[PDB]
């Protein structure tokens, strides 16, 4: 059902559904381009927090693997999606494999089930303290974590534009007329895992 | 419904002309959304292109003459004679962008539906008020004036004042169209304008196709900036 | 208790003002704790800073006159600038400081003789008497820390709470002096007034014993 | 409320013109506080401007005619004989900006809130009478006199004569403003005011710029002047 979140002022307090999509299945599509939505939310405002910060020359004072050489500050030399490319190699195995171990956590060990099928889409509250390490939200009611749960929604969606504004500058060069020059965001324009392949 | 008030309006704008729809736009469903739809749509389109006119006009008249504003340093420092077409064609890309962006962001506010819930008002398709924009609404950052009465100096006008300064607004905009348009046929193919001959220079560039070669980078930002 | 400190307000300043804090750090609850217990540390904070600073803006307007203890290892340095002093104290002086100021707030922090802590309902800024618990302490010394000879002792309460305002006024001032002197040490031109006095210096006045990372780049 | 004391007032002072009232600035709603506190506000800063304008004419005679009080002080760096715009361009910079701190110290006094209900009053634009500057009554300091009536020599005035006196002085604080902008307008403009043609010098300096280029830093100070 089309009641859910997302749907506020700016678009006519009703949804924003042009091409079918929200009908092309039935409870548990919605369910899983809700966690979609909310996943791929979450990781561009990670996403542009960390290009806020490689932008801004805000690295690490340590190594990153003696062994190879490669420092934290020769990957802030380098503009976004090539610090990536040289992350040696073991490292984008680390980082990789720690992240597979958080998504099959995160659908697999839900007491209710998954989200298509119980439990609220963008919970992954199970894994203890993972979203919460401090508590942060420990005392907050009901009524306010649902509107910080909808400022979430709206700031992912903005975050996605914005990171799909920096890809495109960085690849096609005048396509963000505020971006259009710039003395960073020079580089492939995107990153492939394990540089090459 | 929408008929009737199209004619009375139209009765009330000329009364020795009255209706004039040759082609018949006040009877065709132009997205199947009934007649209602179709003609508080064509109402709110000649409304806007009037007052965008009317604007269109006074700047031209104020370019034309050349003109400082407050401060500037940058707006007013680059051309010396601008020709009015040749003004947004020594500017930046990046102001004429944003230039844009904010009359998105003002068009996208008049036609919102909580911006016009909160204000008791509808759509000028659904059976509202055509050419009625929303004061503030709730956008958090608390604006320091309305957009349609700035100085909130109208709020005691009549409901017949309002009419006829409709009215009138409906027939200076007609009037400042066909200026700005006999303006903009006389800087291009001379002997169109009888009167306007020789007073505007000729311009190869095309007033029609917005974003033209675009003018410089324009970095225009001081004490420790990186960028424009 | 976010009413007592309205009533601690209307006798700060009249009702000219009153419960002032633009940013609201009362109706906190900081380290997993309640509102009073933040109330009562929030208070014993501006306190302890108050006192703080009148004692470091007397010890300024001693040292930057001229008076100076003549004995032998304060003779060894002659400057001027009262932060110059502490940065050319040898670093033993400087511990010992340090850790004799961290001793008397450990005895402030202990609660074996009053019943409450400034937190759990005490008087905020209260240190605690040494002889009220003889057998509590390492090795006996009089002379306590607050009124070592008695002075005040038998008052009446009336004259408590008046102090206690003129202690807590006091302070506030002192604290804005004292950051006074301090940023003239650092920023030249700022705080009028003072511009003829004090010295040019660097070194990160906000650090003890090492120097040379600063504010330079603001 | 509001609107009957602004016709009654305009009346009072006028009987002719009444209620002038062209630019609508009786119903204009500044920050969303209703019409009350808008005339109200706006009293109160007719009734401010008209006595500093009249403050003003009083001290730019003096300044033009040269009346310096003694030695010692601020006098002794003043120049005998600069005018009334370059008065206030040799003074010390500290002086300026204690006369200013003095002058916000005053204006917060006013229109504080506890400092007004001392006196059984309220804000001015909180249903208050505009232009009641308090007298001292919470200064912690013994305060000599008040700011209103220093003599106390008008304690057995008359409601009637108050508002007559408030009149006269609304009026007269009109007409030197207007006398003092006509002054200063030949000061900049010449050719401005007809009558003050060729008595008051030109000065170049911006009269709207109050930190122009500063004036001296010597204290003129003795006795144990420690402060350099
Ligand atoms: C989409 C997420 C994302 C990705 C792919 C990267 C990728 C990268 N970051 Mg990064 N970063 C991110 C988000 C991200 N960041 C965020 C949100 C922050 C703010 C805390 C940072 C802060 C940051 C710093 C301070 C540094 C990097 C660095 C790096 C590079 C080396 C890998 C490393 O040490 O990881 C470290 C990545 C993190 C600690 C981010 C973890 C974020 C999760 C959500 C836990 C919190 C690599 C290109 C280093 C470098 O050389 O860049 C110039 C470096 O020194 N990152
Ligand atoms: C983009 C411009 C624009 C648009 C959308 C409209 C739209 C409309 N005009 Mg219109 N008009 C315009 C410019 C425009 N006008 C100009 C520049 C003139 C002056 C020549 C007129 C003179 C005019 C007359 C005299 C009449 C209309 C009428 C109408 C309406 C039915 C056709 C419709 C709302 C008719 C109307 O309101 O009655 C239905 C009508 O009688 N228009
Ligand atoms: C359709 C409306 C419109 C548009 C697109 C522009 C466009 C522009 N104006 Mg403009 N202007 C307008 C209406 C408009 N003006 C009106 C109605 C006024 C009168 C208040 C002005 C007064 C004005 C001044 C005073 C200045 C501009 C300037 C500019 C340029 C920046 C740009 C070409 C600046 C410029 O470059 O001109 C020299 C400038 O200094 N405008
Ligand atoms: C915030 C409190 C504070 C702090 C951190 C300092 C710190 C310092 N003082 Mg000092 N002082 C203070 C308050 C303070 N003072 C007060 C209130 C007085 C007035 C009684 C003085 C009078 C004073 C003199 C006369 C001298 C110092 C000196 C010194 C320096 C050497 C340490 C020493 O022998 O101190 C001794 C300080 C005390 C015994 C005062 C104890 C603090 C009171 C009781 C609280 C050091 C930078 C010496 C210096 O820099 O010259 C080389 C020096 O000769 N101080
Ligand atoms: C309206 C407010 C105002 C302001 C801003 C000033 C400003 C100034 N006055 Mg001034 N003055 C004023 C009203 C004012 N006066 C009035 C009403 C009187 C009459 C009592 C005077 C009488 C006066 C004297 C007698 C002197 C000044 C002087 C000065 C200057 C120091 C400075 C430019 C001094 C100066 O530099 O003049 C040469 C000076 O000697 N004023
Ligand atoms: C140790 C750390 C401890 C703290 C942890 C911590 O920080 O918590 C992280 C955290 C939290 C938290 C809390 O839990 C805390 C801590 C306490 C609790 O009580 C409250 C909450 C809140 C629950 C939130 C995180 C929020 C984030 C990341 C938001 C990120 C959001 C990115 C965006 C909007 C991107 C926008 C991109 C834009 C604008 C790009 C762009 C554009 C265009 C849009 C394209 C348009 C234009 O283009 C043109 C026209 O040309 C201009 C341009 C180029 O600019
Ligand atoms: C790596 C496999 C890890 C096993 C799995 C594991 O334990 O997970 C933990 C984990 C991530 C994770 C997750 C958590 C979020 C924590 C928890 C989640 O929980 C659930 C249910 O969701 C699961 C998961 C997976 O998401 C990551 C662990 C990573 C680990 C343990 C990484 C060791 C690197 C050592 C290196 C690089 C040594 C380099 C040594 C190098 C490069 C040398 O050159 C050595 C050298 O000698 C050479 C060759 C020649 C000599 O002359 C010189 C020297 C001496 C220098
Ligand atoms: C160049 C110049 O100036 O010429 C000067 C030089 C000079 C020398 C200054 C001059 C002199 C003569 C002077 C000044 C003679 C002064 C002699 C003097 C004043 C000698 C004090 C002894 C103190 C004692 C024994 C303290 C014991 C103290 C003890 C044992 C305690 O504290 C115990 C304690 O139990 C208390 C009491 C309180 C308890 O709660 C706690 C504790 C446990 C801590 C002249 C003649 O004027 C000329
Ligand atoms: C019960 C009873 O009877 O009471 C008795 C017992 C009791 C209570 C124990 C007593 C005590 C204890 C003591 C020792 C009390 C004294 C306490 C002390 C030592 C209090 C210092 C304050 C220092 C201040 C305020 C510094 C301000 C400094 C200020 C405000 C500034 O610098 C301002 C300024 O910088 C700006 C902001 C800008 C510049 O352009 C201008 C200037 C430079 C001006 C008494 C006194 O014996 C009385
Ligand atoms: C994403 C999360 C992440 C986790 C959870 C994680 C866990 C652990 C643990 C377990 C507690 C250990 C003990 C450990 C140790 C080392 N790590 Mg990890 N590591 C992560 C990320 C990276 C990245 C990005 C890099 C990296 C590296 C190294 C090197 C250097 C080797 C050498 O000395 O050269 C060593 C010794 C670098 C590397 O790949 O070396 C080529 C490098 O680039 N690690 N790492
Ligand atoms: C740098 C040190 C310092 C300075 C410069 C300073 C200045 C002033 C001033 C002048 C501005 C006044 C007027 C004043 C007044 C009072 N002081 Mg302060 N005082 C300092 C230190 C301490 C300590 C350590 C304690 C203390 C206290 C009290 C009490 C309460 C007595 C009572 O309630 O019986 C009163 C009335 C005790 C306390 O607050 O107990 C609840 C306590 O432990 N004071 N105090």
């Amino acid at each position: 059902v089309e009641t859910m979140e997302g749907v506020g002022p700016e678009t006519g307090n009703k949804v924003f559904d042009p091409v079918g999509f929200a009908t092309l299945g039935g409870d548990e599509t919605l369910a899983f381009f809700r966690h979609a939505e909310i996943k791929h939310g979450r990781v561009a405002m990670a996403a542009m927090v960390g290009f806020l910060f490689h932008i801004n020359h805000i690295h690490f004072p340590g190594y990153l693997s003696p062994t190879a050489g490669v420092t934290f500050e020769q990957l802030s030399a380098v503009g976004p999606f090539e610090a990536w490319n040289r992350i040696p190699l073991l490292g984008q195995w680390k980082i990789f494999w720690t992240i597979p171990g958080l998504e099959h956590g995160s659908e697999c060990l839900d007491p209710a089930g998954p989200y298509t099928k119980g439990g609220p889409p963008g919970n992954p509250k199970f894994l203890k303290n993972f979203w919460d390490p401090p508590g942060f939200p420990k005392k907050l009611i009901e009524a306010q974590k649902g509107e910080k749960l909808f400022s979430n929604l709206k700031n992912g969606r903005l975050a996605m534009i914005g990171i799909a504004s920096v890809c495109a500058a960085t690849a096609v060069p005048g396509s963000v007329p505020l971006l259009a020059n710039a003395p960073a965001l020079t580089g492939p324009g995107f990153a492939l895992p394990f540089g090459t392949f | 419904s929408a008929k009737a008030d199209l004619e009375a309006f139209a009765k009330e704008c000329n009364p020795v002309v009255g209706y004039w729809d040759p082609l018949g736009l006040a009877d065709l469903p132009l997205w199947g959304q009934d007649q209602d739809a179709v003609i508080g749509w064509l109402r709110h389109s000649e409304i806007k292109h009037g007052r965008i006119a009317m604007a269109g006009f006074v700047g031209y008249i104020a370019h034309a003459n050349g003109f400082r504003f407050g401060g500037i340093g940058p707006q007013n420092v680059v051309p010396e004679g601008a020709s009015a077409p040749e003004v947004w064609d020594s500017i930046p890309f990046l102001a004429k962008l944003q230039i844009i962006g904010a009359i998105g962001v003002l068009e996208h506010i008049s036609e919102d539906k909580n911006f016009l819930a909160a204000d008791g008002m509808k759509h000028y398709m659904r059976g509202g008020k055509p050419g009625y924009f929303p004061t503030f609404s709730a956008n958090v950052h608390p604006m320091p004036l309305n957009l349609f009465d700035p100085f909130k100096w109208s709020k005691n006008a009549s409901p017949e004042k309002k009419a006829k300064g409709l009215v009138t607004e409906t027939n200076n905009g007609r009037l400042a169209m066909l200026g700005l348009f006999g303006f903009l046929s006389e800087s291009k193919i001379p002997g169109s304008v009888p009167a306007l001959s020789g007073i505007i220079p000729s311009y190869d560039g095309d007033y029609m196709q917005p974003f033209l070669p675009t003018g410089p980078d324009t970095s225009l930002w001081t004490i420790g900036n990186l960028w424009a | 208790e976010s009413l007592s400190d309205l009533k601690t307000l209307a006798t700060g300043l009249n009702p000219v003002v009153g419960y002032w804090d633009p940013l609201k750090l009362g109706e906190a609850e900081f380290w997993d704790n309640t509102n009073e217990e933040t109330i009562g540390w929030l208070r014993h904070a501006e306190i302890k800073h108050g006192r703080v600073a009148m004692a470091g803006f007397v010890g300024f307007i001693v040292q930057a006159n001229g008076i100076k203890f003549p004995w032998a290892p304060f003779n060894a340095i002659t400057s001027t600038s009262p932060p110059e002093q502490w940065d050319q104290l040898p670093d033993a002086a400087k511990w010992q400081i340090i850790l004799g100021v961290g001793f008397l707030e450990w005895w402030s922090e202990i609660r074996v003789d009053g019943t409450p802590h400034y937190m759990k309902g005490g008087k905020p800024g209260y240190v605690p008497d040494f002889d009220a618990t003889p057998d509590q302490l390492p090795h006996w010394v009089g002379l306590n820390l607050y009124d070592p000879l008695k002075w005040s002792k038998g008052a009446s309460a009336e004259k408590k709470q008046k102090g206690l305002l003129t202690e807590l006024n006091n302070g506030r001032l002192a604290m804005l002096g004292i950051m006074g002197f301090v940023s003239e040490a650092k920023v030249p031109g700022s705080v009028p007034l003072l511009k003829g006095l004090v010295a040019p210096y660097t070194g990160e006045v906000m650090a003890p014993f090492a120097t040379d990372i600063d504010w330079s780049s603001w």
